[PDB]
């Protein structure tokens, strides 16, 4: 199974290609804060799963599908995400939600 | 307005 980013700020959905993919600042998820370093994070899709680990100082953000505020994510490591889990960039802002394909 | 580099 495939997986795609659906913006929560309403911006048209991303795919995701098989293996790593660098998301941050850049044309990708059209993020121009400076607070956001163009490596801010890796998503990696491999064998049905979606795994991101946060590769940058300033933090990523976690928020599961059942619960409710966006959790800071330890640096460097790696969490999956499930469909219908939430990342985000910074604590407020660009957020990103997990689809899967097939959904 | 993707370039430059990042703050911390």
């Amino acid at each position: 199974g495939g997986f795609e980013l659906q913006p929560r700020d309403g911006g048209p959905r991303v795919a995701l290609a098989p293996g790593e993919t660098v998301i941050g600042r850049g044309p990708l998820l059209g993020i121009t804060d400076k607070r956001v370093s163009r490596r801010h994070a890796i998503l990696e899709v491999a064998g049905g799963q979606l795994r991101i680990k946060p590769i940058h100082t300033n933090p990523c953000f976690y928020q599961s599908s059942e619960k409710s505020q966006l959790l800071p994510l330890k640096p460097n490591l790696w969490c999956y995400l499930n469909p219908g889990d939430s990342f985000s960039l910074l604590v407020d802002k660009y957020i990103f939600r997990i689809l899967s394909i097939p959904s | 307005p993707y370039a430059g580099e990042t703050d911390e």
